[PDB]
């Protein structure tokens, strides 16, 4: 059994309730979203970054374990240009649970962008036995948000 | 004195590549009820070769970019297949006799049209890339002859009036030293691409495309925001001194 670990702090939510098709149909992978209520995304798992948008506002991880993750801060977030993110993390880099990957202005993003809804997906589905989504509110790199087998 | 809005910084030297693509005819011939029959199978016909090939695109965006651009053509390979368009493109030629061709575009089209009413740029680029299945979907049933950007065998630059997100999967990272397109400025992860590429491109230039032809040497500045159509070494000798200086600085 897997733990994921919040990358945020926040509330959880579906991914069906996400206001993008990709996403809520799960086209890009199955997991759970949360509304944000922090200041920074931390890796949910120990594993090694893999790749970083171009504006700092998503990320990919695989976790030692072998699941592939793949989080991305709110909707439509790319079309801000990287305003209001700091990316403190490398592509590359080997990271343990609750390493900061990226800092961000929430007010800012809250003000500007279309929602800060944030999906947390797994990416590797057919790698996978089983995806028990968990409930409630979360505390960065601390509560569990899904486990896996 | 031609300037774009110059997306990436840098310098770089090769041969122009053009995509040229022929305007699609539409047949607004009606047709009988002995073609409606034929018309949907040539639909199916048509339809079920996109299907394979749209398919191999998607396996070459996972492995060249990875799962994030591999989902995106699930989503519009699963949009293509939704049972409603097979409903509404089967019943408008069986109901109005018209043609897969001329049948299948309103469909496609109707949808991006109620898009293109929304009066946000974020979602009118959606409805380019709705729009951009639907105009392929054309070419697939007419069965007209497809460049295909992964046939590249020297390396080149990139010239186009605009590249939709389709090409970007299916493109050579290797083989296009630079891009340069007309398109319209941010448009949608394409200029996006030579920012988090980092590799020199235009996407304003406005006109570069109707002043090249393929095989044409070219020299992008992506500094001085110029580019050179057949310069003579004693030009380049001139530009390869300023690019040093770059390099100390
Ligand atoms: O996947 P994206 O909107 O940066």
């Amino acid at each position: 059994t897997i733990e994921i670990i919040a990358p945020l702090s926040g509330e959880i939510v579906n991914i069906e309730d996400v206001p993008d098709v990709v996403f809520a149909e799960k086209i890009v992978g199955d997991g759970i979203a949360i509304k944000p209520t922090g200041n920074k995304m931390v890796a949910p798992v120990d594993g090694t970054i893999g790749k970083i948008f171009e504006t700092n506002h998503a990320f990919s991880i695989e976790s030692d374990s072998g699941v592939e993750l793949f989080v991305h801060f709110g909707i439509d977030t790319v079309e801000l240009k990287g305003e209001g993110f700091k990316r403190i993390a490398e592509e590359g880099q080997r990271v343990k649970v609750g390493d900061t990957v990226i800092e961000f202005d929430l007010p800012l993003l809250e003000e500007k962008a279309k929602s800060t809804l944030t999906p947390v997906v797994i990416s590797n589905m057919d790698e996978i036995k089983e995806l028990i989504k968990l409930s409630g509110s979360v505390t960065v790199g601390e509560t569990p948000v899904i486990r896996i087998k | 004195m031609i300037s774009g809005i110059l997306a990436s910084p840098g310098i770089a030297f090769g041969k122009a590549l053009l995509l040229k693509e022929d305007e699609i005819v539409i047949d607004r011939k009606k047709i009988s009820a002995d073609q409606v029959d034929q018309e949907v199978e040539r639909f199916l016909s048509g339809r079920a070769k996109a299907s394979a090939q749209l398919e191999t695109i998607k396996t070459k965006a996972g492995e060249t970019f990875g799962e994030e651009k591999e989902a995106i053509f699930e989503g519009h390979i699963m949009l293509l297949e939704d049972e409603e368009l097979e409903q509404e493109i089967i019943a408008l030629i069986k109901d109005k006799h018209m043609t897969a061709d001329a049948a299948a575009h309103e469909v496609i089209e109707g949808q991006a049209s109620a898009l293109e009413e929304l009066d946000d740029e974020y979602l009118k680029e959606r409805a380019a890339d709705v729009r951009d299945i639907g105009k392929r979907l054309l070419r697939n049933i007419l069965g007209l002859k497809i460049i295909d950007l992964s046939a590249i065998q020297d390396e080149v630059i990139l010239v186009a009036a605009d590249l939709t997100p389709s090409e970007t999967a299916q493109l050579n990272l290797k083989k296009v030293l630079g891009f340069i397109t007309d398109a319209g400025g941010r448009t949608s992860h394409t200029s996006i691409m030579a920012r988090s590429l980092e590799l020199p491109a235009i996407v304003g230039t406005g006109s570069v495309t109707s002043q090249v032809k393929n095989d044409d040497y070219l020299i992008l500045d992506a500094v001085n925001n110029q580019v050179y159509v057949n310069p003579t070494n004693e030009v380049i000798d001139k530009m390869r001194a300023v690019q040093e200086q770059v390099a100390s600085e």
